C-alpha cells in the first residue's frame, strides 16, 4: 500500500531491489524458478509476498490462552503498515492475520491457535493477481497485418470460458453496469489431481455464464492466494443478428 | 449426561471429561442451590492443562462447580478457504462440531422429561416443585390439594 | 460405502434447475446461489414463471372449486391476492387490488363469497408428470433465450411435446370424465 | 446466430486503446501479473525478504543506487544518499566505507 | 436459557416483524399466528411477504390472534448444497454444507431447553404451571390426576 | 409423524407389509418393533423381517398380543458411515454421505427434545395424555404427589 | 434392489451406464464407484432421470390397483413420499407434503385407505423390454445434451422407437387386454 521501490537491478533471472516502507528499508530479490521452492520443506512455491522462513521456539506457547504467540517484528527485523500476513505450516495449510488494529507497528503481535512450537512456518504477505480482459468483440484479422472490428450491429454474447494449464484457484467476476457475478475456478470433485492429503493442480478447461450486450459485459480475473496461477487463453460466444450486410 | 458434570467445591483443581472443540465452549460456573454465577476465563480460573482447570477465585457460598459444553452453531471452528491445502482431519472436525451440538441437545432433554423406551414421560426419582393446582380432573394435583382433601378425610 | 443399503433424496428444486443446465450441456451447480453466479438466477427465474405459467391453466387437483374468502372484519374489501392464478365461477376482476362483483357494482361483501381458485403452489408439490413438463419447457426456453443452440432446441421440441401428452393423460384419468353418467346435461336425460 | 471467437494466447500485455480498436490479445488491465511465453498469463513470482537495513531514510529521500557485478561471489550494491555514501551486498552485509 | 434465537413470538398490532436468527432457506422459516386455543401455520405466498432478509410484513389480519411467531425449523431431507462429480469444488459449499447439520441441532437443543428444566436443587421445576392432559398413572410412583383422586376421595 | 416429529412412525396392525416414511443411510438405522400399551418388542433383521423394497419391509412373526408397528430411525453416532483419509481421491458420494449422517443425528436430536414434556400456547405444561413414570415423592405443600402418597393417605 | 444378491443390483446398473457411453463412443469403464469423472456422473444422472419417468407413464405391471396407505396411528397424515410416482383413483393431491382429499377438506385419516398407486421402482427390477428402452431412451438423450452429433442422434432415434414397440408389445401380452371378457362393461351386456 505505501511500499516505494527503488533500484531495481537483475542478475541473470534474480532481480535484486530496494524499498522504502514508512519505517524501514530492505533489500528483496525476484527468482523465477521453475519446478523449485525457495525451502526445502515448504510442499510448492507458496506465492506470497515478503516471504521469509521462521522457525518458532519451543517456549513461544502459552497453556493458559492456548496460542502461539508470534511477532512480526521480532522475525522480520522491519515494520509494516498494512496487508494481509499468512502463515503457512508444512503440510500446505494456510491462515490469513489480518492486524488486530492499527496496523503491523502498533500490534505486530500473532496468535496463531493450537500448539505450534518449532515447525520452519513460511511468513509474508498476500499479494492480489488482478487481470481484466478486453471487450468481447468481432475481430477480423485483415490483410494489412491490424486487427479490425465491426460495430454495426449489437451482439448479445451467451457464454465464454477460459483455458488454464494448472493455477491455484482462482476466481472469474463478471461485471456490467448493474451486478456483479463472481465464478470461481478450483479443482473438480472426483478428480485423480484432487485428492485429500495433497494441493490441487487442476487441469482443464471452465466454461462461465456472461451474458447481456458485448460492450458492457466486463470480465476480470483475482486471485489473492498463496498457490500460482496459470492462465493460457479464453473464448466467448453469442448471437450477432446483423442488420444490413457490410459491402 | 456426558456434557455436565458437577464437582464438590473445596479443590481447586477440576478435570473436564468431555472432548471439546474450543475453549470457548466450555463453561465452568459456580452452583449452590439458592444461586448460580458464571466464571469467565482468565480472571475467574485458568486451564491448568488441556483437560484441567485451576479456580483463582474463591467457591464462598457455592456447593459445587459445574462445568458444561454449549457449542456455538454460529460460529464454525474449521474455516475452509480456497488456496489452502484441505486436510481428512479438517473434513472429521466439521462434521464433529454439529455432532457436539447434538449431544448437547440429547442431553439438556435428558435435564428435562424425555420419554423412555414406551412412550410416557419419566422423572428419574426427581420430585416436582412447585406446580399449579389443576382446575380440571385431568390437570396434575400438587400435594396442598391431597394433604386438604385428604387430612380433613383423615381428620 | 454401499448404495444399495442406502435411501436419501435431495432437492427438488434444486434438481430443476440443475436438470435445466445439462440440457445445454454445462456443468451442475452445488448451491442455489441466485447472486454469485448468473446461470442459477436466470434458471430459477424461468423455473418460477413456467411453474406458475403451467399451473394456471388449469387441473383436475389444483383447482378448488369450493374455495371460500372471508371479507375482512370492518370493511368488505376482500384482498386480491397476486398468488390467485385464476378465479372463476363467477366474474371477479381484481379491480383495484380488492376482489370486484362486477355483476353488481359493489366491492365489499357482507359475507364469505364461494368462488372457483386456483392458488400458486410450490414446485415439488406437483405430480411428477407435471414436474417433468415444467422443467423440460423450461429448459427448452432457457435455451433459448440465454444460449440458443439448434440442435438442442429440436431435441427439446420434441421432449417437451412427449411431456405433455403424459400430464394429458394423467389429467383425464385424475378426472375419469364421462359423456353419460358424469355430463350434467345428459345424465339428467337419462332418467327414465 | 450462435458465432463463437477464441483468443488462443494471452501473450498481449495492456492497451490503451478504445476498446473497437485494441487486439484481442491486449487487456485492459494487468497486475502482478507475468505474461509467460509458455504459459499465456501466471502470477508474478513471490518476493523473497532478506535482511532489513535499517529505518525509512536510512537511504537519503532520492538517492543514486549503482549495481557492482565483478565475480559471482563478489556483488556490491553501492548507494549514494544525499550527504553519505554506503555500501551493501546481495546477502544484507553493510560494509564500512572512509 | 434465554439466550435461545430460533423461536420468538411477537405480540399481534403491528404489521412487520424481525426475523431474529439466521437462516439457509425460506422454507426452513415458520410463521404462526398463535393463540391460546388456536393456532394455525402462516403459509408463504399468500399469508405474507419478506420485506428484506431480515424483517416479514403479514399481510392478513391477526384478529383472534394473540401472538406472532416465528421459528426456524431446517430440514435434512432437502439438502442445500449437492456435491457432483466433475463439478468444482468450492470452501463455501463445505461452510454451508456444516452449517446445515449445526442449525438442525441448535434447533434441537432450543427445543429442549424450551421444556421444563430442574433447577439446582437437581428435581424439577414447573415455575408454578399446571400439568394437563396427563393420562392417569398406573404404576405405584406415577403421577396422578384428579379423577384418580377423585375415584379415591 | 406430524410437522414436527419426522423419524418416528407408528402402524396399527392388520397388514404384513409397511412402509419406511423417512430416509436412511443404513439399514441397521431402521429399528422395526411391536408396541403395545402393556409392552414393547424390538423386531431383528432377516429372521422376524425382510426387506421388500428400499422403502417397505414385510414382518415373518406373527404380529398377535400387539396394537402398533413403530419403526423409528437410531443413526449411530460414533460410528461414520465415511471415514477421509489422507491421499485419497475426494468424491461428491462420500461428502453427500458424510453431511447426511450429521444432519440425520441432529433430527434424531430434534425429535428426542420435542417429544419432552412442552410447554403450550396457553402458557402451561402439557403431558399430551402421558402418564408421567418414576417421579420422586413430594415432600413440600406445593410438589406433584404419586399414587403411593394417594394410597398411603387412603388407609387413614 | 436385489435381496438375492446385491451385485446383481450394481452390476446391472453399471451395464447401463456403460452402455450409454458406447452410444457417443467411448471405452467401457470398470469400476463406477472409482471411476468418477464428468461423463459417468453426468450419464448415472440422465439415467436416473430417465428411469422414473418412464415408469411413471403407468404400465401393467408397476400398477398396483389394490395399494393401501396407512395413516399413522395418534395422527392421521399420510407422508407424500417421492417414490409416490403417481397416486389416482382418488382426489389426493399432496397438499402439504402430506396425503390431502380435495373431495373431503381433510389432512388426516381414520384408517388405511385403498388407491392405485404407482411406485418408484429399480431400474434393475424392470422388465428386460423396459430396460433396453430406458438405457437407450437415456443414451439418447444423453447424446444430444453433451454430444450432440447428427448421425449418432439419428441412429439413436430409430433404436429408441425399435425399443418402444417392444415394450407395447410386452404391455399387452402381460395383461392380454380383452373387449368381450375382460372389458368391464361389455361383460354385463354379453350376459344371457
Amino acid at each position: 500500500d505505501g511500499v516505494e521501490v527503488m533500484a531495481a537491478n537483475c542478475i541473470n533471472s534474480t532481480m535484486y531491489m530496494l524499498m522504502r516502507n514508512g519505517y524501514n528499508v530492505w533489500i528483496a530479490a525476484v527468482d523465477f524458478k521453475k519446478e523449485s521452492t525457495d525451502f526445502p520443506f515448504e510442499p510448492y512455491r507458496f506465492h506470497v509476498d515478503a516471504k521469509r522462513s521462521y522457525h518458532i521456539s519451543e517456549t513461544a506457547y502459552d497453556i493458559e490462552t492456548n496460542q502461539t504467540v508470534v511477532n512480526v517484528k521480532d522475525i522480520y527485523g522491519a515494520s509494516f503498515a498494512k496487508g494481509t500476513v499468512a502463515i503457512c505450516e508444512s503440510d500446505g495449510k494456510i491462515t490469513e492475520y489480518e492486524p488486530t488494529g492499527n496496523s503491523w507497528d502498533s500490534t505486530p503481535d500473532i496468535r496463531i491457535s493450537g500448539d505450534v512450537s518449532g515447525k520452519n512456518i513460511v511468513i509474508g504477505f498476500l499479494y492480489d493477481f488482478q487481470y481484466v480482459f478486453s471487450r468481447f468483440l468481432i475481430k477480423q484479422e485483415q490483410n494489412d497485418g491490424t486487427t479490425s472490428t465491426e460495430d454495426s450491429g449489437r451482439l448479445q454474447l451467451r457464454r465464454a470460458w477460459v483455458n488454464y494449464q494448472n493455477t491455484g484457484a482462482f476466481t472469474v467476476s463478471v461485471d456490467n453496469g448493474s451486478r456483479e457475478f463472481n465464478y470461481l475456478v478450483n479443482a473438480r470433485v472426483g478428480s485423480t489431481g484432487l485428492r485429500l492429503g495433497q494441493k490441487a493442480t487442476t487441469t482443464g478447461q471452465y466454461r462461465f455464464p456472461v451474458t447481456g450486450n458485448a460492450l458492457y459485459q466486463k470480465v476480470s480475473l483475482s486471485s489473492f492466494n498463496a498457490s500460482p496461477v496459470s492462465i493460457i487463453g479464453c473464448g466467448w460466444e453469442g448471437n450477432y443478428s446483423r442488420r444490413a450486410n457490410g459491402i | 449426561i456426558k456434557t455436565v458434570i458437577q464437582y464438590p467445591v473445596g479443590t481447586t483443581e477440576f478435570d473436564i471429561p468431555f472432548d471439546y472443540l474450543s475453549r470457548k465452549f466450555v463453561r465452568v460456573s459456580l452452583v449452590s442451590d439458592d444461586n448460580r454465577r458464571l466464571l469467565s476465563n482468565i480472571t475467574e480460573y485458568r486451564y491448568v492443562s488441556k483437560t484441567r482447570v485451576k479456580l483463582l477465585v474463591a467457591t464462598t457460598g457455592f456447593d459445587r462447580v459445574e462445568i458444561r459444553r454449549f457449542t456455538s452453531a454460529s460460529e464454525r471452528i474449521v474455516d475452509f478457504s480456497d488456496g489452502s491445502v484441505l486436510r481428512a482431519n479438517d473434513l472429521n472436525v466439521s462434521q464433529l462440531q454439529s455432532a457436539h451440538i447434538a449431544e448437547e441437545a440429547r442431553d439438556a432433554a435428558l435435564l428435562a422429561m424425555p420419554e423412555d423406551d414406551a412412550g410416557n414421560l419419566d422423572a428419574r426419582n426427581r420430585k416436582i416443585v412447585r406446580l399449579a393446582p389443576g382446575e380440571a380432573g385431568t390437570d396434575a394435583i400438587n400435594k396442598n390439594q391431597l394433604d386438604t382433601t385428604l387430612g380433613e378425610a383423615g381428620g | 460405502m454401499n448404495m444399495q443399503d442406502a435411501y436419501f433424496g435431495s432437492a427438488a428444486e434444486l434438481d430443476a434447475v440443475n436438470e435445466m443446465l445439462a440440457a445445454i450441456g454445462e456443468s451442475p451447480v452445488t448451491t442455489l446461489d441466485e447472486d454469485g453466479s448468473a446461470d442459477v438466477a436466470n434458471a430459477r427465474r424461468i423455473l418460477n414463471r413456467i411453474n406458475r405459467q403451467i399451473q394456471s391453466k388449469g387441473w383436475a387437483f389444483n383447482i378448488n372449486e369450493s374455495a371460500t374468502l372471508t371479507p375482512d372484519a370492518s370493511t368488505g374489501l376482500i384482498p386480491f391476492r397476486p398468488a390467485y392464478l385464476s378465479i372463476l365461477g363467477g366474474q371477479y376482476i381484481n379491480r383495484g387490488g380488492w376482489v370486484y362483483d362486477k355483476s353488481t357494482g359493489t366491492d365489499t361483501f357482507s359475507g364469505p363469497i364461494t368462488v372457483t381458485l386456483i392458488t400458486l403452489q410450490d414446485y415439488d408439490e406437483m405430480p411428477e408428470c407435471f414436474r417433468q413438463w415444467i422443467v423440460t419447457k423450461a429448459s427448452r426456453q432457457f435455451n433459448s433465450r440465454f444460449f440458443g443452440a439448434e440442435d438442442v432446441e429440436n431435441s427439446l421440441a420434441q421432449e417437451e411435446m412427449e411431456a405433455r401428452m403424459a400430464c394429458n393423460e394423467y389429467e383425464m384419468d385424475f378426472g375419469q370424465y364421462n359423456m353419460l353418467d358424469g355430463d350434467a346435461y345428459v345424465q339428467g336425460l337419462i332418467g327414465r | 446466430a450462435l458465432v463463437s471467437q477464441s483468443i488462443k494466447n494471452l501473450k498481449g500485455g495492456i492497451s490503451q486503446q478504445p476498446e473497437i480498436l485494441r487486439y484481442p490479445e491486449q487487456g485492459t488491465l494487468q497486475v502482478n501479473g507475468w505474461s509467460s511465453e509458455t504459459e499465456g498469463l501466471q502470477k508474478r513470482p513471490p518476493m523473497v525478504f532478506i535482511k532489513s537495513l535499517g529505518p525509512r531514510g536510512y537511504l537519503g529521500e532520492d538517492p543514486y543506487i549503482h549495481l557492482i557485478n565483478r565475480d559471482e561471489y563478489e556483488q556490491y550494491y553501492a548507494v549514494f544518499t544525499g550527504n553519505d555514501v554506503r555500501v551493501f551486498d546481495l546477502s544484507g552485509y553493510e560494509y564500512q566505507v572512509r
